[PDB]
RNA sequence: CUCCUGCU
RNA sequence: AGCAGUAGCAAGGAG
């Protein structure tokens, strides 16, 4: 007998039997070996889309621009996708966009994007992910290349006082017009730096293969940026959030039943609609920030005359940036026992030593190199602009030709839906291909293999497949249920919290979710070492429990990580474990559990099975050692500035003057304060008062 | 006597070399970027290092002083409890959370830690004085919207708590004074004849004042009337395929 | 407030980024200020339809949908870790204190009678024989004075591989020679292989139930109040009946306890090699005992990124003839006879050296996580059902509904098994099971294209009349992530006799 | 010969 | 050997 897991197709939907077709439960793919390749595919892989050869000459950098806007050399293959945009064509969507809804648009929602900007703190910058520190030329954290950039300020010439975004910015390109920069390298030595290699060096994005993707079989290159290229990418996408936001033709179930029932309030007696599911293809290729330099200048025409020349960087630091080139490449001799490594520098000296296809990829992208990076002015990689693509695809959505044939749809990062009313297929022809005409000018490529199209509703669009009246919900990703490992306390109440979330806004049936609770229950227990009083478990933690048990009078207050059983429902997944289980335990128990005088928890839940674990061993024993040194020391002055200002992790501690002198002055506050309504005595006031005089004599000396 | 204590903290900072170059450059809210400063890259996998650690038989850090005490060296059965490897501070198992959870001395602090949480032991006598009833099995379904979901009684917008807050424990430095002030004054008339004499600490009490007074709004799927008494009751009361209500009062 | 740091070199930056017809910003700031569109604008659009030459492809007239090239090669191997469906076990009742992997090791050292179990030179078939059959002398004599630690001799310097790897030189010194160490780089992609032939019969081996009952360890129910927790509490417990007796639940089983004991292994034995029991738990007549599958051999991981592929040998207790074909790279030898009352019937011992990883144990150690899509699969099926009809008919509804499984071997049109609901949750839970062991690239790639041609099958199923643009590229992408990968190949099969039963209705596809 | 590792 | 999948691991570093 053969067997077929497919057959429950035949008389069921596709929004019932389409989580049976996600392979979520095994491992995502992992990448390899060195980032190089990929790199190299994608800015060849963009010089081949530019259709053009148009070079100019550069005086800043050394190095040949080619132009993307404008210069097209159409070639007859028109199939294939084109890299470049028509500026007329664009502007002229922009002209045509704004004039469907109100007439001062762009003036409003740019003056609310502003009336956001001048209102934020730059600490704003350190809420992010990974960046690129410029100082050590490697992926930190964002407060620590933070606190580089803003240390080599400091350190090359005078301090810093801005405490806001505008005057953080100003402050990067003032440091654009000085003759050199000093910062410290590795155990800290002092370094100074030119003026083009600092241009060269804010330019600089890091290049990384993205790990874990479920749903290619070919790997893809992620970037991630530096720090000064941050904010004002930052800023784009507040403007770009807003007017997003404000827009109606953008994105997720509420919308496609407005957009698909009053167009079906929109046919005439012989016309009809049809959808078209599509994925535009090779998308971080073919989106240049000329044309975002150009609409950005079409935006802010009339908004103001700092946000205006304020809009108008992050796509001209996008125009000519450069790509770190990974790590190079490998050679072995025909024993293979001996395996050379050549790094991205030395790889156009050992040119020689490469395959068929490196060199391939080599050749044509050798006119752009530079020492460690190449030069790219054309792409926009991915981690970057995207809220503001989208407005590209709402800008081809609201075309306007003049039959009463026409389109209209939803638009995301790059998944469309696009919905069709003609009357005869023919003209569904003459239709379609006008868009795929529209989007093929103004820069948009539609890929052929991946798009289909129904009568009715029967779309995809960012995995949430809709049939004729159901609508089929998210596959997410199982191991969320277990993040958490932090305690013995905080990963339980964690993952009720995940299958709430996970219930409310998906479908997840009960079932479901009685089920994979039950499941991270087991899991926890497994973690932790801790299984229930009259389980056979016989280990070094469950000696204690199977000793003492007779100690406890009401066996079922015990808590389950001490060897409890499981009280926690799907009514009741809002509760923590506690405070449930509080009204039960014996008062030798419960005063026994909650005492805050405890080895572990002295030196959100009830934290009182809170521990620390040890940290690593690399932490002593790289040639990071003085790293380790930093942390302690910023640990000794936050403890300080903490232990004079009470209250502090409320509110933000905004000022600009520095933190010693506000210790001081706060010293000397509460010590008049404190002093005529309190203390008063002669050799505490003029001893501690020696004592802060002591101290800043120390200090300014 | 606790600014000579600070004195000699101050005093005794400001002795180092390298740490004067620290203080007295930097800015006030570069303490913000100065209490963030951890090198390692995302931990990535916390849960396949608790396990790496629980595995082990000395993974915790725990203080020495308390312990010796009251602890014991060994229990019964070769089962150990201590370790003499580093601060003084003494790497332990957890047989000795457990342990001081089993045989470990007393605590009576009942009546503050059910004043701590009153929210939470407020969900719970909501929950446990309701009713239920049968099943429906039918469609269900509606948009999404912003909903205010705990029976709170003052309602501020987590803007008059911070600020709240401020001028509640600690007005040294607490605000620019506004014109929001007048009846959160009188109310900050109620609220220091509560929180002067108290053991619990500033940050727990700042930690327990927003969660009696904040309206938690969030963007949820919501059905139905759209009182806050039955929006933490949102994923309990209705599926998509299948509905229960049948609550009197 | 209203002014910007206007720099000096950020200024000629912006004016050499413009667009082509331009010359500086300026220009460009107030030609865009002044922009009035036109409409030539039309021109350009129906110049740019003229010249692109694009037809849609309709399907009531070109039905084109043709089934997948399936590789006609050589048949691929048998490539999961373990063996699943060709096992043998050695079981003893379950000692309390005695519960740790050494203890259990050296405790079926005195059940199962390793004295007993001698080996030949000469392999029936495989590659390196006696440095296996010295292996399993010199592990069994280690087991024989009870400690885990195998003492270095050749022949595990040769298995688990000690000074297997190249000599990173960086490029500080390179000492270059006249046409001497000639050195280079070179790729080459993946072998290519066939229709795996005996993935029916572990498929449905996999479903079967075993007496040994209950397999994997879940947890206990927790208090259910006068609610719907009726409703996920008798759920639970119908599913929970079920998929606890399948061999599926001894695979998953097998898997937790043995890569927890490697795992745990892995990380507080670097660089010593270790031995470690291959077995499961489960109630045989109420008495709960332990099974032993095979001996595990660890290979000194240094795990310093997610990856590391350390090496693990498995020697594995089998009862039946092998085949080159399948069990192709085993390395059988024979040990000798046990009896099995329904005589004596033989007993083969199985060989293999492989590889896991470290990323390849959290999602293989905690694969317990597969009975969370299951039970939502079924209850989607019975929700949707009682939605729409508007009745609670729940237990009824699992017992008399039917679902279309498993059409025969020689005729497949419309001659298909229809069981009822709970063997519909067994195939699932064994679906699941193999996604979570065969992940690679692959299966990824053919999950995104199986989910095109099921929306066209939907398409087909309602009369809506579908089109597609470009089909031969779209062949090419199915094509090209169907090399090796044996649930790869074997789902596209079925997906090709999932066409043919649904060409005998509906109109789109091929014979 | 020894020490150090376990995301650097 | 093997794990692999477009390039890596199968120890690495220092005194």
């Amino acid at each position: 007998m053969e067997i077929n897991p497919y057959l429950l197709m035949l008389n069921n939907d596709i929004t019932s039997m389409i989580s049976l077709t996600y392979p979520y439960t095994g491992a995502p793919p992992m990448s390899h070996g060195t980032s190089t390749k990929y790199s190299m595919e994608t800015v060849s892989r963009t010089y081949s889309y530019s259709r053009t050869k148009k070079e100019v000459p550069s005086g800043i950098f050394p190095i040949e621009r080619r132009k993307f806007c404008n210069t097209i050399e159409d070639k007859e293959n028109l199939e294939k996708p084109n890299g470049n945009v028509d500026i007329n064509f664009m502007l002229s969507l922009a002209e045509m966009l704004e004039e469907k809804m109100g007439k001062g648009f762009f003036k409003f929602c740019a003056n609310e994007a502003e009336a956001e900007i001048l209102k934020m703190h730059f600490s704003k910058l350190t809420e992010g992910r990974q960046t690129y520190d410029w100082t050590s030329e490697r992926n930190m954290p964002a407060a620590t290349a933070l606190q580089l950039t803003v240390d080599a300020i400091q350190e090359t010439q005078g301090t810093f006082k801005g405490t806001t975004m505008v005057e953080y910015c100003n402050k990067i390109l003032e440091m654009m017009d000085w003759p050199e920069v000093k910062f410290k390298k590795v155990t800290l030595m002092i370094t100074k730096i030119g003026r083009e290699e600092f241009i060269k060096r804010i330019c600089t994005i890091n290049t990384m293969a993205k790990d874990g993707e479920r749903g290619k079989y070919k790997r893809r290159a992620i970037a991630t940026p530096g720090m000064g290229i941050r904010p004002f990418s930052k800023i784009v996408e507040t403007l770009a959030q807003k007017i997003c936001e404000r827009l109606a033709e953008s994105g997720k179930k509420a919308k496609l039943k407005t957009t698909v029932s009053s167009t079906n309030s929109k046919l005439q007696e012989g016309q009809f609609m049809v959808n078209i599911t599509g994925d535009n293809s090779k998308w971080n290729e073919c989106q240049q920030p000329e044309a975002y330099l150009a609409m950005l200048a079409y935006i802010t025409k009339d908004s103001s005359n700092l946000m205006k020349d304020l809009c108008s960087v992050a796509p001209t630091l996008f125009c000519n940036k450069y790509v770190k080139m990974g790590q190079g490449f490998r050679a072995k001799n025909k024993r293979k026992t001996k395996e050379i490594v050549i790094p991205a520098k030395k790889m156009k000296e050992r040119k020689e030593l490469m395959n068929a296809e490196w060199r391939d990829l080599f050749e044509t992208i050798e006119p752009y190199m530079d020492g460690e990076c190449c030069f790219l002015g054309g792409g926009m990689l991915m981690g970057m602009f995207n809220m503001l693509s989208t407005v590209f695809g709402v800008m081809t959505l609201n075309y306007r030709e003049e039959r009463n044939c026409y389109w209209t749809g939803l638009q995301s990062s790059d998944d469309f839906v696009l919905f069709c009313i003609s009357r005869t297929w023919p003209e569904m022809e003459m239709t379609i291909l006008k868009f795929i005409a529209v989007c093929k000018l103004m820069g948009i490529n539609m890929s052929l293999e991946k798009s289909y199209g129904c009568l009715p509703e029967l779309f995809e669009f960012t995995s949430m497949f809709f049939s004729g009246d159901f609508v089929s919900n998210i596959a997410l990703e199982l191991p969320a249920f277990t993040t958490a490992g932090m305690n013995e306390g905080t990963d339980f109440t964690a993952a009720m919290s995940v299958i709430r979330t996970n219930m409310i806004n998906n479908g997840l049936s009960p079932g479901t979710a009685l089920m994979a609770l039950r499941i991270c229950l087991q899991e926890f227990r497994a973690t932790y070492r801790v299984h229930p009083y009259d389980s056979g478990v016989k280990n070094h933690r469950m000696k204690i429990i199977r000793k003492f048990i007779e100690t406890i009078e009401n066996k079922d207050g015990l808590l389950i990580s001490d060897g409890g059983k499981l009280m926690n429902n799907i009514s009741s997944l809002h509760i923590p474990e506690e405070i449930l289980k509080e009204d039960l335990m014996d008062p030798s128990y419960r005063n026994r559990v909650f005492n805050p005088r405890n080895p572990f928890t002295q030196f959100a839940v009830v934290s009182t099975h809170s521990f620390r674990t040890r940290s690593n061993r690399t932490l002593l024993n790289t040639d990071m050692r003085a790293m380790a040194l930093e942390e302690k020391r910023y640990q000794v002055v936050c403890n300080m500035y903490r232990s004079v200002f009470e209250s502090a992790d409320v509110n933000t501690p905004i000022g600009s003057m520095s933190m010693g002198e506000a210790i001081e002055a706060k010293i000397l506050d509460r010590a008049r304060t404190q002093f005529e309504n309190g203390i008063i005595g002669g050799e505490e006031y003029s001893e501690i008062k020696r004592l802060i005089e002591d101290a800043k004599r120390q200090r300014l000396s | 006597s606790l600014l000579l204590t600070l004195a000699k903290e101050y005093a005794n900072l400001t002795k180092d070399k390298k740490s004067c170059k620290l203080l007295s450059q930097g800015t006030v809210s570069s303490y913000t970027t100065f209490k963030k400063w951890t090198t390692s890259r995302k931990e990535k996998n916390p849960s396949l290092r608790m396990r790496w650690a629980m595995g082990s038989k000395f993974p915790i850090m725990a203080n020495r002083e308390i312990l010796e005490e009251a602890g014991i060296p060994e229990q019964w059965e070769g089962i150990d409890l201590w370790s003499k490897k580093d601060l003084g501070m003494v790497l332990a198992s957890p047989a000795a959370i457990t342990y001081w959870n089993f045989c470990g001395p007393g605590v009576d602090n009942s009546s503050v830690i059910k004043d701590v949480y009153k929210a939470k032991f407020m969900k719970k006598e909501r929950w446990r004085e309701t009713l239920w009833g049968p099943m429906n099995f039918e469609l269900v379904g509606k948009q999404r919207r912003v909903v205010e979901t705990q029976p709170v009684e003052i309602k501020l917008n987590q803007k008059e708590i911070k600020e709240l807050t401020m001028w509640v424990l600690f007005e040294d430095e607490a605000n620019l004074a506004s014109k929001f002030i007048q009846e959160n004054f009188s109310l900050v008339l109620s609220l220091r004849e509560l929180y002067k004499g108290k053991a619990v600490n500033k940050d727990v009490a700042a930690f327990m004042i927003a969660h009696q007074f904040s309206p938690e709004k969030r963007f949820l799927p919501t059905f139905g009337p759209i009182r806050p008494e039955r929006m933490e009751l949102l994923h309990c009361l209705g599926g998509d395929f299948w509905k229960i209500e049948a609550v009197t009062a | 407030e209203l002014e910007m740091y206007k720099s000096k070199l950020f200024i000629a930056m912006r004016d050499e980024s413009v667009p082509l017809p331009y010359i500086n910003y300026e220009h460009l700031r107030t030609r865009c200020e002044t922009f009035k569109r036109n409409q030539a604008e039309c021109e350009a659009k129906v110049a740019d339809v003229a010249s692109r030459l694009k037809i849609k492809l309709e399907h009531l007239e070109e039905n084109k949908l043709r089934p997948l090239e399936i590789p006609k090669e050589k048949e691929a191997p048998y490539t999961h870790k373990f063996l699943m469906k060709d096992a043998w076990f050695f079981a003893k009742p379950h000692d309390s204190e005695r519960a740790q992997p050494q203890q259990i090791l050296y405790d079926f050292f005195e059940a199962a009678n390793m004295g007993f179990m001698t080996t030949s030179p000469k392999p029936i078939f495989g590659k390196q024989g006696l440095m296996y059959h010295s292996l399993w002398g010199q592990t069994k004599r280690a087991i024989k004075d009870k400690r885990n630690e195998l003492e270095p001799s050749e022949q595990r310097d040769f298995l688990c591989g000690i000074g297997r790897a190249s000599k990173k030189i960086q490029e500080d010194k390179w000492q270059e020679s006249r046409e001497e160490e000639f050195k280079q780089e070179e790729t080459k992609g993946a072998a290519k292989r066939g229709f795996p032939t005996w993935f029916n019969e572990e498929w449905l081996w996999a479903m079967r139930d075993s007496k040994i009952g209950d397999w994997i360890p879940m947890a206990e129910m927790p208090p259910c109040k006068n609610e719907m927790e009726d409703y996920a509490k008798k759920m639970c417990e119908e599913l929970e009946s079920k998929i606890q007796g399948t061999n599926c639940a001894r695979e998953m089983s097998k898997l937790i306890h043995t890569i927890g004991s490697l795992h745990t292994e892995c990380r507080n034995f670097p660089g010593k090699v270790k031995i470690v029991p291959i077995y499961c738990r489960g109630t045989l007549r109420g008495e709960s005992t332990d099974c032993l599958f095979g001996i595990a051999i660890k290979g000194k991981s240094h795990l310093n990124k997610d990856d590391g592929m350390y090496t693990v040998v498995t020697f594995e207790f089998s009862t039946e003839e092998p085949n080159p074909s399948k069990h192709e790279k085993y390395t059988v030898f024979e040990a000798g006879t046990v009896p099995v009352e329904a005589k004596e019937k033989k007993l083969f011992l199985y060989c293999r050296t492989t590889g896991m990883s470290k990323l390849k144990n959290d999602w293989f150690s905690k694969c317990r996580r597969c009975l969370i899509p299951t039970m939502e699969t079924v209850e989607q099926i019975v929700l949707k059902e009682c939605a729409l009809k508007e009745e609670n008919r729940v237990s009824e509804m699992l017992e008399n509904k039917r679902a279309w499984i498993a059409h025969e071997n020689g005729e497949n049109l419309t001659r298909l098994v229809s069981t009822k609901l709970k063997d519909l949750c067994r195939m699932l839970i064994v679906t699941q099971f193999y996604y979570c062991i065969y992940n690679d690239n692959q299966l990824e790639g053919f999950c995104n294209e199986q989910k095109k041609f099921l929306m066209f099958l939907q398409a087909d199923k309602d009369s809506k009349s579908a089109f597609t643009f470009n089909q031969k590229g779209l062949y090419e992408k199915i094509e090209e992530c169907i090399v090796s990968n044996p649930l790869c190949i074997f789902l596209a099969d079925r997906l090709n006799k999932l066409f043919l039963v649904a060409k005998s209705n509906g109109a789109k596809y091929f014979e």
